[PDB]
RNA sequence: AGAGUUAAAUUAUAACUAAGCUGUAAAAAGCCCUAGUUAAAAUAAAAUAACCCACGAAAGUGACUCUAAUAAUCCUGACACACGAUAGCUAGGACCCAAACUGGGAUUAGAUACCCCACUAUGCCUAGCCCUAAACCCAAAUAGUUACAUAACAAAACUAUUCGCCAGAGUACUACUCGCAACUGCCUAAAACUCAAAGGACUUGGCGGUGCUUCACAUCCACCUAGAGGAGCCUGUUCUA
């Protein structure tokens, strides 16, 4: 994992709000869940990725999360 | 996936501090809870508002605009028919779920064993 | 209730029976009706298959009656319709051609149009919330609207009439005022509408 | 404030109706949990109350998901019994 | 169950395997005891509260000439026998 | 239960604090 | 008919117009929906205020202005004043959670105004200022 | 423990628009140097992740980065030594927001309370104290067992080596001593006198302005009719006689 790649960190983030998904949506080992959380928050503070929204240039990435927003 | 239960409760063998403090013990009973009745809310509000809009605009004469009065009466009749049929239809139909009486019979057929 | 739950209300209208062969579903309904071997109540003493009766007239006469004097209430309704008819005839004879074409002389349609302009549209209920009673507007049932119209008519013509003016001529005068939409019952309905719009903001308490 | 406007928490209407987009927006905030956050941030809750609420919510979630797992396990036994009057 | 470990041969991929050497050694004595209690003119009752074979237990006992209770066992039946069954009732001598 | 003992100790401590404040 | 929920990005070359103007040219309806009041303001794309209304301005009073019907009348009147200045489409943004949210949106709909997008910009602190204490001590 | 940094809010202060804003079950008081939108320092606090269960001896710690760093080749052990949540004290600074006290406005027979508005100490940093908690997970530390075995409830029952405690209840987290930057304080801690109980866990009723379902059919509301309570008389009581 890394804090320099915005796309990988931003796949695990809600597009409308910017929240970070938990284990029940993401589905990782706890080690990688903690590394994704720390890598996102480091990118949030250091100025590489947006806070309030998903960066819209990476909006059409493949969906790894299991949350369904449209019903 | 069920949240993990290791090291949560207060036991003698637990070295860490307790995390979860249940009020009642975590035991599945042989019955499920009853469904909650939906709290009612006000109906025909928009039709009532445009009805009052004609009344204040035209000084309380029914002969000016009768369409909203017919729509308000239709709204009242629709609400009466809806509260007539929805109470019957929501008692039996549980969509993809099962009625609680048959759930209680199923869990009485297959009970949980805290003992032996 | 000397009638059991199996007993139903009778059907009185002759034209429902006299032309059955033009439609299928109401036929199937009444062979279900007399093939379930279902008990029918006796016909009520007020309702009859006469074509000169009318049900809102019957209900209004039932509300006219005080105590148990049916014949007195029917006499008051008879002189009321007589006064309405003869007042409209006297208004007809004193007018020109366009006003004679305008004027309707049928007291039955005058009574029906008077109650149709007389019934209130919306009503008020008291609801207790936070230890206080608040008036909240509600849509009313049609029987309740017609009942409120009838009760307001009887209430006005019983209360603010004079002792010398007679009851049927007074109710005839109020029928013509409600027909021309200038009556004090129409003003009372408008005042109820004033209170309903003044309490419009409380309508979410229902 | 410092971010770009009208990108976050934004839905667009389809074919001229706004109520459907409004329920869509409310579902987004509901699965994101922001609605209960605004309800709980109207007043201040002490950390003791926060810990008690989180413990109660975790206990209820564990019990409800395990009970729903038991219902999904026993759903295939809701058929009519073949041995009636045996 | 914790009392079945001496009677279990082992576990095959999570499934318990019962030692039929021990089953045959028990079953010879069980059948011999049943034969002797039927020889000495005793009352023999077959009980199986299971609604998949209950007709087959009941027909089995009908052909045996012995008695069966595969239905609901009432609470005070074997214990409070004179109130449930009759004024003087001879209790069953053996139950399978 | 134990709330009786707790309330008795509470009342004693409150009365002692009022005694200290008055004297 | 592929429709996307997400807005037409200003940096993108997306081609959607409403009555001839681009997406960021369309005026804005700020809807502050509180628990006791609902204040509605339509402002231009250059953030010049076009019209303003509130439940107190619509002749309601204190407990009356907290209900939804006051917010509905405020939406109708604000859309009327927006139509008087001559705007057809508006992008609506809602601040705060209140009982008059639905009523304000449908009042802006029924008052002779068209909406194309709704943005919920509610102040969510990341544990910032401490709010007031809870009731019923 | 230091040093550096700020994303979401919020605010001082400006520019346009409006006459209202806040406040609740409902109202008043307050503010109209007000409210909404757009720009924004300083201070305070660190959504989601967290359905995670880690670090520290405990208190405690979950915004980011860096530095230093988490004893014991690991038994028990004090009145010795070193820490010890919040609240509180002296001096300096900071003060968005919250708020004891206080002043107003509601409620009430009264309300120096629960509800609303404003503000102070205080909550923050530096430096020194104070050494108190339902400091509780009411379950001591270190090695082990599932043998015997269910007072009750709760977190199942127990072996070995130690340490601190426990001798009826009230009096009593008290009086008087020793010690302490504490002087309305903390620790240690009785007696005179009174009683035959003080207690812990349960069983069943009763009750509940506690919660959830189904109801009331002249019965509670919504709602219908006729009356009483106002007048005269009859008649029965209560008071005087
Ligand atoms: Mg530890
Ligand atoms: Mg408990
Ligand atoms: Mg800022
Ligand atoms: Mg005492
Ligand atoms: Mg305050
Ligand atoms: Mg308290
Ligand atoms: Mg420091
Ligand atoms: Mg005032
Ligand atoms: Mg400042
Ligand atoms: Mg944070
Ligand atoms: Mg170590
Ligand atoms: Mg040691
Ligand atoms: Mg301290
Ligand atoms: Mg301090
Ligand atoms: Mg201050
Ligand atoms: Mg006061
Ligand atoms: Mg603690
Ligand atoms: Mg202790
Ligand atoms: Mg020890
Ligand atoms: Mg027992
Ligand atoms: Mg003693
Ligand atoms: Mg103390
Ligand atoms: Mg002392
Ligand atoms: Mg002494
Ligand atoms: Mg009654
Ligand atoms: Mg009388
Ligand atoms: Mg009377
Ligand atoms: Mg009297
Ligand atoms: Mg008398
Ligand atoms: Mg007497």
């Amino acid at each position: 994992v890394d804090y320099k790649n915005v796309q990988l960190l931003s796949q695990f983030i809600s597009p409308f709000t910017g929240c970070i998904y938990g284990r029940h949506i993401t589905g990782l080992c706890g080690k990688k869940q903690k590394e994704i959380t720390k890598a996102i928050k480091r990118a949030q503070i250091l100025g590489f990725m947006p806070v309030t929204y998903k960066d819209p240039a990476y909006l059409k990435d493949p969906k790894v999360c299991n949350i369904k927003y449209r019903e | 996936a069920t949240p993990s239960l290791r090291g949560r409760l207060a036991r003698l063998g637990n070295p860490r501090r307790p995390i979860l403090k249940p009020n009642k013990p975590l035991i599945l009973a042989n019955h499920v809870g009853e469904r909650r009745r939906e709290k009612g809310e006000a109906t025909c509000i928009t039709e009532m508002s445009v009805m009052m809009a004609c009344w204040k605009q035209n000084e309380f004469r029914d002969e000016a605009c009768r369409k909203e009065i017919q729509d308000f009466f239709d709204c009242a009749s629709r609400a009466e028919a809806a509260r007539k049929m929805r109470s019957i239809q929501e008692n039996l139909g549980e969509l993809g779920s099962l009625p609680p009486k048959k759930l209680n019979k199923l869990l009485h057929r297959f009970p949980n064993k805290p003992h032996v | 209730s000397r009638y059991g739950p199996e007993y139903k209300d009778p059907q009185i209208d002759k034209e429902y029976y006299r032309k059955p062969l033009a439609e299928q579903t109401e036929e199937e309904k009444y062979e279900r009706d007399f093939k379930k071997t279902q008990l029918i109540k006796a016909a009520p003493a007020t309702k009859t298959s006469s074509v000169f009766e009318d049900p809102v007239i019957s209900k209004f006469t039932n509300m006219m009656m005080k105590g148990g004097n049916k014949v007195l209430a029917r006499s008051l309704m008879t002189q009321t319709l007589e006064a309405v008819k003869r007042k409209q005839f006297a208004k007809y004879h004193a007018a020109s051609a366009e006003e004679q074409a305008t004027i309707e002389r049928n007291p039955y349609t005058i009574f029906h149009q008077a109650l149709k302009n007389c019934e209130p549209v919306i009503g008020l209920v008291p609801i207790l919330k936070g230890g206080h009673f608040y008036q909240v507007p509600v849509p009313l049932a049609d029987r309740r609207r017609r009942f409120l119209a009838m009760k307001w008519m009887i209430a006005e013509c019983r209360e603010k009439k004079h002792r010398r003016v007679l009851m049927p001529e007074k109710l005839s005068q109020e029928l013509l005022e409600a027909f021309h939409n200038q009556g004090p019952v129409i003003k009372r309905k408008h005042d109820m509408h004033k209170m309903a719009e003044a309490n419009r903001a409380l309508a979410h308490y229902r | 404030a410092n971010h770009l406007k009208f990108i976050a928490r934004t839905v667009m209407v389809q074919e001229g109706n706004v109520e459907g987009a409004y329920r869509t927006l409310n579902r987004i905030l509901t699965m994101d949990g922001l609605i209960e956050d605004i309800k709980r941030r109207r007043y201040y809750e002490k950390p003791c109350r926060r810990r008690q609420r989180e413990s109660y919510e975790t206990c209820r979630r564990i019990y409800n998901m395990e009970m729903a797992r038991k219902i999904n396990f026993l759903m295939r036994k809701n058929r009519a019994d073949p041995w009636q009057g045996c | 169950h914790r009392f079945m470990e001496p009677y279990l041969f082992g576990s095959r991929l999570g499934q318990d395997i019962i030692d039929l050497e021990q089953t045959a050694a028990h079953l010879q004595l069980a059948l011999n005891f049943t034969a002797h209690v039927a020889y000495r003119e005793g009352i023999i009752l077959f009980v199986s509260r299971h609604r998949q074979f209950a007709h087959l237990i009941e027909t089995t006992a009908r052909d045996c000439g012995e008695y069966a209770h595969t239905r609901y066992f009432k609470g005070g039946l074997l214990t409070n026998a004179p109130l449930l069954l009759g004024p003087g009732v001879r209790l069953p001598d053996l139950i399978i | 239960k134990n709330i009786l003992k707790i309330r008795r100790r509470k009342m004693n401590h409150h009365k002692y604090r009022k005694l200290v404040k008055r004297t | 008919s592929s429709f996307s929920i997400y807005p037409p990005i200003p940096g993108q070359e997306n081609s959607l117009r409403w009555a001839g103007k681009k997406f960021e040219e369309i005026p804005i309806a700020h809807i502050k929906a509180s628990y006791n009041n609902t204040q509605i303001q339509v402002v231009s794309a250059a953030h010049q205020p076009l019209a303003h209304a509130s439940c107190g301005t619509e002749g309601f009073r204190n407990a009356k202005k907290g209900t939804g019907i006051a917010a509905q009348t405020a939406g109708i009147a604000a859309a009327a004043k927006a139509t008087g200045k001559g705007v057809t489409h508006v992008r609506v943004v809602v601040k705060g959670l209140g009982p008059g949210r639905l009523s304000a949106i449908k009042g802006l709909t029924m008052g002779g105004l068209e909406v194309i997008s709704i943005t919920d910009n509610t102040p969510i602190p990341h544990n910032g200022c401490r709010p007031r204490k809870a009731r019923r001590l």
